[PDB]
C-alpha cells in the first residue's frame, strides 16, 4: 500500500505546478519518506500506466 | 508664427450690376493729364557703402536747394548770408540765414537750434516774446527753415523772426466749366481681410450705377466722371506676424484676382486711378513707382484703369490734385503735443506748410536711397488727399482743400490696443469746379 | 551626530589642509601690502554661521541652533523675527530699521544662507501710508535687479516674510486704488512684449486677483527705459517700468502658489485663505490595443518643445513617435539627477551633433537634460546602402561604418531615473521590456517552481547555484555570471526558447523584434511569402526546433522587405537574395510557431495579441514609449575674461588705447588724469597709490579729499572730525581726480619684483569701486609674465558645465591605488579591499574630477601664486607643481554666478571630456542641478591672498558671485530640495514595472523603491548610495560638438537638413519650414526695416550721427563716415532661404513671402545700382 500512496503523492507534485519536472527535484522532495528503490517502482508503473511520459531524459510531465 | 491647413475660399467672381435705365448719363468731354509721376523723372548716373553714402547726401542736399528756392519767392525775404561767411559780416548788421534744421531744445526764456547749411553750422536763440515763436514750437526736424537776426562773437545768432515755406496768401481764380463734374475719393479698400466690409461696398458699388433713392442724388451720379483709389487696395502678406489667422483669401495672387473682380462692376464711364500703399506689393519704400506687374496684372487689365505712382499729382479739368498715401502723419502726431488721431486735418496742415510729405528721417516713415528728393512740394496744388489714419476728415488752409479718405475696415484688435476707433464706409464728393466737398455719404449702417 | 569612523577622519583632514592654507594666508597678509591686514573669507560650518556672517545681527548663530532642533526651522524663523522686533538683540533705532533687519535675517534662514536675495536683491524696506484711502499705514519692499535670478522659491517667502514682519510690528493692509491695479495689468503685458519672455505669463484676471489681496506692496527702481501709459500713479516715483516687482508677482506667487500654500500651512500663517483657493481651483478586444488607446487618452503628445528650432541646432525626434528615444528606467553611475544616459554610438551616427555634456530640450520629463555616455544600453539600427541592416552597440562599429549609412530606423535608447519622475510629477509611462525585468521573472519562476531562492545582481551561496544548475541541467559558472551581470551577460538563443518553455516565463528581451510597429495585414503576407517562396536550414537543441538559416529571393519578396526593416530584422542582401543569419532565423520564425499556425488579421487586436493568443511562446512590448527631444546650448569649458580683458586692476583712462595698455603709455611717457586714491607716509609725507612707503618702509594712510575746499585729511584726523569738512560741513571723499606718471610706477615695480621681459598689460579704464582703491602694479606683472587673467574681486576664475558622478573606477581617472590609499581610500563599493584599478569606489562628497583643460589652466594660475609668494613676499613656494598631475589632493572654492557662498572641494582626478564631475550633494550645496547649468572653480590659496571687499563694485549685484563666505562641511539636510527626490536602490523591484500598465502617479510609489529624503538625520546618508546601470567609461565619446567647426550659416542649415532626412522619425519638411519661420524671415525683415533708420558713424571718432553729413565728411574729424547697417546684413541668408523655398515642399505663404522679399530688396537699390527658377515658375504658373 506504500507503493499506492507512493504514486499518488508523485501524482499530486505534478498536478500542483504544470510545467516538466527534474527527477532530482522529485528524489529530493520524496525523500526520507520512501527510499529510493520505491521511488524508482513507482515511476515505472506510472509510466506503464500511462498518466505521465517524459518529453526528454530525467524530466517528467502530466500526460 | 504657425500656419494651419488650407481653407476654401470667394473671389468675388459671380458678381454682376447693371446699369439703370432710368439714370442717362451726361455726355461730357474729359480732360485728364497727369502731370506729375514719380517714373517720368530720369536718374543721373567702388565700395557699396560709399555710393549709399554719397546717395543719402544727394537726397539732402536736392531738398535744401529745392526748399531754398521755394523759400525766396518771398518778397519779405532779403539780404541772405552763408553760414560760413558769417564771420565775415559786423556784429550789428541785419542777416538772414537758411538751413535745415537738426535740434530743437526749448529753454526757460526762449528756443535754442541748431540750424546747418552746405558751408557750416550755427547756432540760434529765439527770445520767447517773439511773435512767431508757436510757429517754431511747432517745426519737425530735418525741415528748411529761415532765420533773421543778428549774430554775436560769442558765436550765438540772436534771432527776431521765424519763416517757413507756406502757401502764399493769394491764387487767381480759375475759370469756370460749361458742365458740372464730380470726383469720387476712397481708400484703405483692404480685400482679402476677415473685418473688410464686403455689403457696404456692394451697395457702393449699387450706388455708382443708378440705384439711388433720392432725386438729387440721381443728379450726382449721371455726372460722376472720376474715381481715385489712394493706397492699401490689398491687405498683403506678411505685414505682422499672426496675419494668416486673420485673411480670409491668403494669397497675393488671388488678392489682386479679387479686386479686379469687384472693380470690374464700375461702370464703363468711370475713369479709375489706382495708386500702392504700405500693405500692397511694391516698394518697401517711399517713392514708390508702381505695383509689381507680374503680381497685380489682374488690375494693369481693366479697360478704365490708369496706375499711378506714390505721390502724384493728377490735373482734372485745370485743377491740380495731389495723391498721396499719407504716412507722414504719423510723424507728426508723435511730435507736436495737442495733435492727436480722429483730426488729421491739422497734422496734414502742418504737412503742407512745410511744403515737404515725409521731412523725419529715422522715425517712422522710410525713405529710400535716391540721388534727387521727389517729396517736395513744388507748385501749390488745389487739393490734397491721404490715407493711413482710417478716420475721416477734411479742411481748408489758404484755398486749398485738404481731405483724409475713410477705410473699409472694421476695427481690428491691433487698433483697439492702441485705442484708435476708425469710421469705416464714409465716401466724400468733390466739385471739380471748386475742389471742395459738397457731400459725405455713409454706408456704415449696412456693415 | 555619531558618525562612523571614516566620515570624522575625511572631514578632519579636509579641516587640516585648510588650516595648512590659512596659516601662510595670514602670514602674507600681515606684512602690510594689501589693502587690509587679515584674510577677508571668513569660514563657517553650518547655516546658522553663515547666517550670522551675511545678514547679522550678532550674537543669532546660537539661538539659531537652539530653536532648530526644537521647532524644525520654519517656526525658527518666526520665533527669530518675535526676539528682534522685542530688541533681544540690541536697540538697533527706528521701527524701519528693524524691519530691514527682521527680513533680511528671515529670508536668509529659509533660504539656507547661499542665495545673494537677502543682501542685494531687497534694497529698501519703507514705511508709506494710503493717503487716498483712509490714511493708514502699509509695509513696503523694494526691489533691485538682482532678483531676477534668485530662482522663483526665494520671491515668494520674501512676500510672506513681508507679511509677518507687517502683521507683528502692528501695521495695516495695503490698499490699492484702481490706476495701481491697471497699471500693474497693463506693465506685465508690456515687460512680456518687449524686454524678456516670462516663463509663466498670468492672465489679468490672475493679476487683478493677486493684487487686490497682497497685505504689503511689491515695488522698486525703473531697471529698463520703457514708458507706460498709466502715468503720475501715487505712491509710484518712476513713469519707467519696473522688473524686479512684475518678476516676483508673476513668478513666486503665482507660479509656485503650491509651495507658499505648504510653508503657510506647516507655519502657521492666517489670512492667505484666496491662495488655498486659487490652488484648489486650479486642480472582443485586445490587451495591446485598449493600453495603446488610454495610453493615448491619459498621456498626450507635447510639443512645446519644438516651437523655436535654430540654425546649427537639428531636431533629433519628432514628438511622441516610434523610432525615437527609447525609455529605459534606471541610474546610471555618471547620471540621475538631471541626466540623462545614451550609447556612445548614437553620438557618432548623428554626426557628433552630440558630445558629453550637451543640453537637449527634452518632451516628457523635463525641460532640460545633459547627455553622458552609456555603454550597455542598446543604440542604433541603420540601413546601409546596398540594403543590409546592423545592429550599432559599439563604438567602433560606429566609427567603422559611418559613411556607408543610409537610413537609422532607430535612435537608440535613453536612461532617465525615477527621481526626476517624481520631481516633474509626471504621469508614469508604460515600461518597455528589458533584461532587469527578465531576471526578475526568472528568479520569481526559480522560486515558485523549485523553492530555491536567488537575488539578482549580488554574489549568492555556491550551494544554491549548484541546486539550481541540477535541476536546470546547465553550467553553474555561467549562471553566477548571468545572475550577477544580468546586462552584459545573455543567453544563446536556443537556452532562451528552453528557459521560456520549461519555467513558463516570455521571451529573452534581446531576441524580440518589433512586432507592434507593423500592422497584422503586413505579417499575413510575409507568411504566406515565407510559406511559400523561402528555404530555411533546421536545428534540434534538446528535442526543440528552430531555424538557422532563410534565403528568399528579392523579386518574389517584393515591397514586404520594408516589414522587414520596420521590424528591426538583421539580414543582407547578396546576389539577388535576402539572407537572414543564425540568431535572427530564429527570432523571426519562432513567435510564429514554425509555420505550423497560419497567421489571419482581425479586427480590434494587435500582432502581438494574435502571437500570443495560439503560440506556446509569449513576448511582451518592446516599443510602447517613446521621447522625442532638440539640442541647445553646447557644453562648455573655458577659462573667464572680462569684456575687455583685463591683467590688473589699475586705472590708465584713454592714456593707454582702446586695448588700455599701461606698458605703451609708458612707453610713450604720457601723463593720464584717473580718478584714483592716494596714501601718505606719517613720517616723510610721501603721497603715492602704494601701500608701503617707497623709502621708510612703513604703512601709509588714506586721504580723504572734500569735494569743494580740495583739502587733504589722513585717517586719523577723518576719524575724528567724523568724516565731515568743519570748514564746508559736507561729506568727505576717499577718492579725487588726479594725475599720475605711469613710467615711474612701472620701473619701480619692474625694480621690485625683478621682472622685465613684458611686452603687454592691460588695465581698466576706470574703478567701479566706491574706495577706487587700486590693485599693485606687481601683481599684474605676474600675472602678464604667467599669461593668467583677473575678474572684478581679484581672483582667477574657471567655468564648466556640471554633471554628476557618484561611483568611480581608478583607471578612468589615471589614479594609482597607492595614490588613493594615501588619499584615505581602502575599500570598494561591495565592502572588499581595494587591490585592482578595474574595481568600483564610492566616491566621498567634497571630492571632485577636473577636466584636462582646468588642469592646463590652474598650471599656470598655480606657477603664479609660486612667484607671487617668491619673489613679492619672501616666502617658501606651496604647490611646486610641474605637471598637472601634481595638483592632485588640493583644495579649491566652488561657486555660481548667483549666489555669495563658496564650498571646499579636493582634486582626485581628470578626465578628457569637458565637463565638470562632482557628487550631486556639491552640486546641490551650489543651489545648481546638471541641465545645463555652468559653475565656477578657482584655487584657494589665491583667493585667499587676492580676494578684497574693496575691489568689489559699489552698485547693487556686486557683492553677487563673490566669495563672502565658504564653508567646510557638506550637510545633505541643508542643500537643496531636488536631491531629496534622488533614488539610491541597486534594482527596481516587479510592483514598480507592473505598477506602470496602470498609469500611476509617481508620489503612489515613493514608499517603494528608496530615495535620498528616507536617510535624512542618519548617520546612513553620507554613504551607501547604489546605482542600477554601470559603465565601462564615462570620457568614451567625441569630446567636441559639430556646431563649433560651422562658420557659415548655409554649411549649417545644409548639415542639419542631413541629418533630418537620415533619421526615421523627422520629417524634414516639417523642419525646412520652422527654419524660415524661426530664423531666416525673421532676420531679413528686421535688417530689411532698419536699413531706413540706421544712423552713421565716423571711422577716426565714433560720433553717432542721425543723419549724413552733407559734406560727406566728419564735422569734428573731417573723417570717412560709414554705414551702421550695411547691404551685407540684408542679404546674408537669402540663398539659404531660396534654397529651402526650391528644394522641400513648404507652404505656399512661405514661398510667396520669400519671393517678395527678394523683390523688395532688389527693387530698393534699383537706383543706386542701375530658367527654371522657383521665382518664374510660381509667377508663369499664375
Ligand atoms: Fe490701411
Ligand atoms: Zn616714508
Ligand atoms: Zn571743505
Ligand atoms: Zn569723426
Amino acid at each position: 500500500e506504500l507503493l499506492e500512496k507512493a504514486k499518488e503523492d508523485i501524482l499530486n507534485i505534478l498536478r500542483q505546478k504544470r510545467t516538466a519536472i527534474s527527477r532530482k527535484y522529485i528524489l529530493k522532495k520524496l525523500g526520507d519518506k520512501y527510499d529510493e528503490e520505491t521511488i524508482d517502482d513507482a515511476i515505472t508503473e506510472l509510466l506503464a500506466q500511462g498518466e505521465i511520459y517524459e518529453p526528454e531524459t530525467g524530466y517528467y510531465k502530466l500526460l | 508664427e504657425e500656419i494651419g491647413e488650407e481653407k476654401e475660399y470667394s473671389k468675388y467672381e459671380d458678381v454682376v450690376i447693371e446699369w439703370n435705365p432710368s439714370v442717362t448719363p451726361v455726355q461730357i468731354e474729359k480732360n485728364y493729364e497727369v502731370k506729375f509721376d514719380v517714373r517720368q523723372v530720369k536718374l543721373r548716373p567702388g565700395k557699396e557703402g560709399e555710393i549709399i553714402v554719397e546717395a543719402y547726401a544727394s537726397l539732402f542736399k536736392s531738398r535744401l536747394s529745392k526748399l531754398k528756392r521755394i523759400l525766396r519767392e518771398n518778397p519779405e525775404i532779403s539780404n541772405v548770408v552763408d553760414i560760413g561767411k558769417l564771420n565775415y559780416v559786423s556784429g550789428d548788421e541785419e542777416v538772414t540765414i537758411i538751413g535745415l534744421v537738426n535740434s530743437k531744445r526749448e529753454t526757460n526764456r526762449g528756443l535754442i537750434f541748431e540750424v546747418e547749411d552746405k558751408t557750416g553750422i550755427v547756432k540760434v536763440f529765439l527770445p520767447k516774446d517773439s511773435e512767431d515763436y508757436r510757429e517754431a514750437f511747432k517745426v519737425l526736424p530735418d525741415a528748411v527753415v529761415a532765420f533773421k537776426g543778428f549774430y554775436s562773437k560769442k558765436g550765438i545768432f540772436f534771432a527776431n523772426k521765424f519763416y517757413l515755406p507756406d502757401v502764399p496768401l493769394y491764387r487767381k481764380q480759375k475759370p469756370p466749366l460749361e458742365e458740372k463734374v464730380y470726383a469720387i475719393l476712397i481708400s484703405d479698400i483692404h480685400v482679402g481681410s476677415r473685418e473688410f466690409c464686403e455689403k457696404a461696398f456692394l451697395k457702393f458699388l449699387e450706388w455708382l450705377n443708378g440705384h439711388v433713392e433720392s432725386k438729387e442724388e440721381e443728379e450726382i451720379v449721371s455726372r460722376v466722371k472720376y474715381l481715385i483709389i489712394a493706397g492699401d487696395v490689398v491687405d498683403g502678406i506678411g505685414i505682422y506676424p499672426g496675419q494668416y489667422s486673420d485673411l480670409v483669401i491668403p494669397d497675393i495672387f488671388d488678392q489682386y484676382e479679387a479686386l479686379a473682380n469687384l472693380l470690374a462692376n464700375v461702370p464703363e464711364h468711370i475713369t479709375m486711378f489706382i495708386g500702392p500703399g504700405n500693405a500692397d506689393a511694391a516698394r518697401p519704400a517711399i517713392p514708390q513707382p508702381e505695383f509689381y506687374k507680374e503680381y497685380a496684372k489682374p488690375i494693369y487689365k481693366l479697360k478704365n484703369a490708369i496706375i499711378i505712382s506714390n505721390p502724384a499729382v493728377i490735373r482734372l479739368h485745370g485743377r491740380d490734385f495731389l495723391i498721396a498715401h499719407g504716412r507722414g502723419i504719423e510723424d507728426v502726431v508723435s511730435f507736436v503735443p495737442g495733435l492727436t488721431h480722429h483730426k488729421p486735418g491739422l497734422p496734414m496742415v502742418e504737412l503742407l506748410k512745410m511744403r515737404h510729405l515725409a521731412p523725419t528721417f529715422g522715425g517712422k516713415v522710410p525713405i529710400a536711397p535716391d540721388p534727387e528728393d521727389l517729396l517736395v512740394i513744388e507748385e501749390v496744388p488745389d487739393l490734397v488727399q491721404m490715407g493711413h489714419v482710417h478716420v475721416y476728415d477734411a479742411v481748408v488752409y489758404r484755398g486749398v482743400q485738404l481731405v483724409n479718405s475713410a477705410t473699409w475696415q472694421a476695427q481690428t484688435e491691433f487698433q483697439k490696443m492702441v485705442n484708435i476707433v476708425p469710421t469705416p464706409a464714409k465716401v466724400p464728393v468733390v466739385d471739380v469746379e471748386s475742389a471742395r466737398v459738397v457731400k459725405v455719404l455713409d454706408f456704415s449702417g449696412w456693415c | 551626530m555619531e558618525l562612523p569612523k571614516e566620515m570624522e577622519e575625511y572631514f578632519e583632514m579636509l579641516q587640516r589642509e585648510i588650516d595648512k592654507a590659512y596659516e601662510i594666508a595670514k602670514k602674507a597678509r600681515a606684512q602690510g601690502k594689501d589693502p587690509s591686514l587679515d584674510v577677508e573669507i571668513p569660514q563657517a560650518t553650518d547655516m546658522a554661521g553663515r547666517v550670522e556672517s551675511l545678514v547679522g545681527p550678532p550674537g543669532v548663530a546660537k539661538r539659531i541652533r537652539e530653536l532648530v532642533k526644537e521647532y524644525g526651522k520654519e517656526i525658527a524663523a518666526l520665533k527669530i523675527v518675535d526676539e528682534i522686533i522685542e530688541g533681544k538683540f540690541g536697540d538697533l533705532g527706528s521701527r524701519e530699521k528693524y524691519a530691514e533687519q527682521a527680513v533680511r535675517t528671515a529670508l536668509a534662514i529659509l533660504t539656507e544662507g547661499i542665495v545673494s536675495a537677502p543682501i542685494e536683491g531687497i534694497a529698501n524696506v519703507k514705511i508709506k501710508r494710503n493717503t487716498w484711502a483712509d490714511n493708514s499705514e502699509y509695509l513696503a519692499l523694494y526691489y533691485a535687479g538682482p532678483i531676477r535670478s534668485s530662482g522663483g522659491t526665494a520671491q515668494a517667502l520674501s512676500v510672506l516674510v513681508g507679511d509677518y514682519v507687517r502683521r507683528k510690528l502692528g501695521l495695516d493692509r495695503f490698499k490699492p486704488s484702481e490706476k495701481h491695479i491697471e497699471r500693474m495689468v497693463e506693465e506685465v503685458d508690456l515687460y512680456h512684449r518687449a524686454v524678456t519672455r516670462l516663463q509663466y505669463h498670468p492672465s489679468p484676471e490672475e493679476v487683478r486677483l493677486a493684487m487686490r489681496n497682497i497685505p504689503i506692496e511689491i515695488t522698486g527702481e525703473a531697471t529698463d527705459d520703457v514708458e507706460v501709459s498709466h502715468r503720475d500713479v501715487p505712491g509710484v516715483e518712476t513713469n519707467q517700468l519696473r522688473g524686479g516687482a512684475i518678476l516676483v508677482l508673476a513668478e513666486g506667487v503665482l507660479q509656485k502658489a503650491k509651495k507658499l500654500v505648504k510653508y503657510i500651512d506647516k507655519m502657521g500663517i492666517e489670512g492667505w485663505e484666496w491662495l488655498k483657493e486659487f490652488v484648489e481651483a486650479k486642480e472582443d478586444m485586445g490587451f495591446y490595443y485598449s493600453l495603446y488607446q488610454k495610453f493615448k487618452e491619459e498621456i498626450a503628445p507635447s510639443d512645446k518643445y519644438a516651437k523655436e528650432v535654430i540654425g546649427g541646432r537639428p531636431l533629433f525626434s519628432d514628438p511622441s513617435k516610434p523610432g525615437g528615444f527609447r525609455l529605459r528606467y534606471g541610474r546610471s553611475r555618471a547620471s540621475g539627477f538631471a541626466t540623462w544616459g545614451i550609447n556612445p554610438a548614437t553620438m557618432i551616427l548623428v554626426d557628433e551633433f552630440l558630445a558629453i555634456g550637451t543640453q537637449l530640450k527634452t518632451e516628457r520629463p523635463g525641460k532640460g537634460a545633459v547627455v553622458t555616455p552609456v555603454t550597455t544600453i542598446e543604440g542604433p539600427i541603420v540601413k546601409l546602402k546596398d540594403g543590409s541592416v546592423l545592429r550599432v552597440d559599439d563604438y567602433n562599429l560606429a566609427l567603422k561604418v559611418r559613411e556607408d549609412v543610409e537610413e537609422i530606423l532607430y535612435l537608440g535608447d535613453a536612461v532617465i531615473a525615477f527621481g526626476d519622475f517624481v520631481e516633474n510629477n509626471q504621469t508614469l509611462l508604460p515600461a518597455n521590456y528589458c533584461e532587469e525585468w527578465w531576471i526578475l521573472e526568472f528568479v520569481k519562476a526559480l522560486k515558485e517552481i523549485y523553492e530555491v531562492h536567488l537575488e539578482p545582481f549580488t554574489e549568492n551561496e555556491e550551494e544554491s547555484i549548484e541546486e539550481a544548475s541540477d535541476y536546470l541541467e546547465i553550467d553553474p559558472e555561467f549562471l553566477k555570471e548571468m545572475l550577477r551581470d544580468p546586462l552584459r551577460v545573455k543567453p544563446p538563443v536556443e537556452l532562451a526558447i528552453h528557459f521560456s518553455e520549461v519555467l513558463g516565463i516570455p521571451l529573452h528581451p534581446y531576441y524580440t523584434l518589433y512586432w507592434n510597429s507593423v500592422e497584422p495585414k503586413d505579417v499575413e503576407k510575409l507568411w504566406r511569402l515565407l510559406k511559400n517562396y523561402a528555404e530555411i536550414e533546421w536545428s534540434n537543441f534538446r528535442g526543440i526546433k528552430f531555424a538557422k538559416k532563410i534565403v528568399i529571393s528579392q523579386e518574389k519578396l517584393g515591397d514586404s522587405k520594408r516589414t522587414l526593416e520596420l521590424l528591426g530584422l538583421p539580414h543582407t542582401v547578396r546576389d539577388g537574395n535576402v539572407i537572414v543569419d543564425y540568431p535572427w532565423a530564429a527570432a523571426l520564425l519562432t513567435p510564429l510557431g514554425n509555420l505550423n499556425w497560419e497567421f489571419m488579421a482581425k479586427p480590434l487586436y494587435a500582432t502581438i495579441d494574435i502571437i500570443n493568443e495560439n503560440n506556446e511562446i509569449k513576448l511582451r512590448d518592446r516599443g510602447i514609449s517613446w521621447i522625442g527631444a532638440r539640442m541647445g546650448r553646447p557644453e562648455k569649458a573655458k577659462e573667464r575674461k572680462m569684456k575687455p580683458p583685463v591683467q590688473v586692476l589699475f586705472p590708465i583712462g584713454l592714456a593707454g588705447g582702446s586695448s588700455r595698455d599701461i606698458k605703451k603709455a609708458a612707453e610713450e611717457g604720457k601723463v593720464a588724469e584717473v580718478e584714483i586714491a592716494f596714501f601718505k607716509c606719517p613720517k616723510c609725507g610721501h603721497v603715492g597709490p602704494e601701500h608701503l612707503c617707497p623709502n621708510c618702509g612703513t604703512r601709509k594712510e588714506l586721504l580723504w579729499v572734500c569735494p569743494r575746499c580740495n583739502a587733504e585729511y589722513p585717517e586719523s584726523q577723518a576719524e575724528g572730525y567724523n568724516y565731515t569738512c568743519p570748514k564746508c560741513n559736507v561729506k568727505l571723499r576717499p577718492y579725487a581726480k588726479r594725475k599720475i606718471r605711469p613710467s615711474e610706477l612701472l620701473n619701480r615695480a619692474m625694480e621690485n619684483v625683478k621682472v622685465y621681459g613684458v611686452d603687454k598689460l592691460k588695465g581698466v579704464m576706470g574703478m567701479t569701486s566706491g574706495w577706487k582703491m587700486p590693485e599693485p602694479l606687481e601683481k599684474g606683472l605676474l600675472r602678464a609674465k604667467n599669461d593668467v587673467y583677473v575678474f572684478k574681486d581679484g581672483t582667477i576664475r574657471f567655468d564648466a558645465t556640471d554633471a554628476p558622478i557618484t561611483h568611480f573606477r581608478p583607471r578612468e581617472i589615471g589614479v594609482s591605488v597607492e595614490k588613493l590609499r594615501e588619499l584615505g581610500y581602502t575599500h570598494d563599493f561591495e565592502g572588499k579591499p581595494l587591490v585592482s584599478e578595474d574595481q568600483i569606489v564610492e566616491l566621498k562628497p567634497q571630492d571632485i574630477i577636473l577636466s584636462k583643460e582646468a588642469g592646463r589652466y590652474l598650471l599656470k594660475v598655480a606657477k603664479f601664486v609660486d612667484d607671487l609668494l617668491e619673489k613679492f613676499y619672501g616666502l617658501p613656494r606651496f604647490y611646486n607643481a610641474e605637471k598637472m598631475e601634481d595638483l592632485i589632493g588640493h583644495l579649491v572654492i566652488g561657486l555660481a554666478p548667483h549666489t555669495s557662498a563658496g564650498i571646499v572641494g579636493r582634486i582626485i582626478g581628470f578626465v578628457d571630456a569637458l565637463v565638470g564631475y562632482a557628487h550631486p550633494y556639491f552640486h546641490a550645496a551650489k543651489r545648481r542641478n546638471c541641465d545645463g547649468d555652468e559653475d565656477a572653480v578657482m584655487l584657494l590659496l589665491d583667493a585667499l591672498l587676492n580676494f578684497s571687499r574693496y575691489y568689489l563694485p559699489e552698485k547693487r549685484g556686486g557683492k553677487m558671485d563673490a566669495p563672502l563666505v565658504i564653508t567646510t562641511r557638506l550637510d545633505p539636510r541643508e542643500v537643496d530640495s531636488e536631491v531629496h527626490n534622488m533614488d539610491i536602490v541597486r534594482y527596481y523591484p516587479l510592483e514598480f514595472y507592473e505598477a506602470t500598465y496602470e498609469l500611476k502617479s509617481p508620489k503612489e510609489l515613493v514608499g517603494v523603491i528608496e530615495r535620498v529624503e528616507d536617510r535624512l538625520g542618519k548617520p546612513e546618508m553620507y554613504y551607501g548610495l547604489k546605482f542600477t546601470h554601470d559603465t565601462d567609461d564615462i570620457a568614451l565619446g567625441p569630446k567636441m560638438s559639430l556646431y563649433k567647426q560651422l562658420g557659415d550659416m548655409e554649411e549649417k542649415v545644409r548639415r542639419q537638413l542631413e541629418v533630418a532626412k537620415r533619421i526615421r522619425a523627422v520629417d524634414e519638411h516639417g523642419v525646412a519650414e520652422k527654419i524660415l519661420n524661426s530664423h531666416l524671415i525673421p532676420d531679413l525683415r528686421g535688417n530689411l526695416r532698419s536699413f531706413t533708420r540706421q544712423e552713421f558713424r565716423c571711422v577716426k571718432c565714433n560720433t553717432k550721427f542721425r543723419r549724413p553729413p552733407l559734406n560727406g565728411k566728419c564735422p569734428v574729424c573731417g573723417g570717412k563716415i560709414v554705414l551702421t547697417v550695411s547691404k551685407g546684413a540684408i542679404e546674408k541668408y537669402l540663398g539659404t532661404a531660396k534654397m529651402l523655398v526650391t528644394e522641400y515642399n513648404v507652404k505656399n505663404y512661405t514661398r510667396q513671402r520669400i519671393c517678395l522679399t527678394e523683390r523688395d530688396i532688389d527693387s530698393l537699390f534699383e537706383n543706386v545700382f542701375p530658367p527654371n527658377d522657383i521665382c518664374q515658375r510660381l509667377v508663369m504658373a499664375r
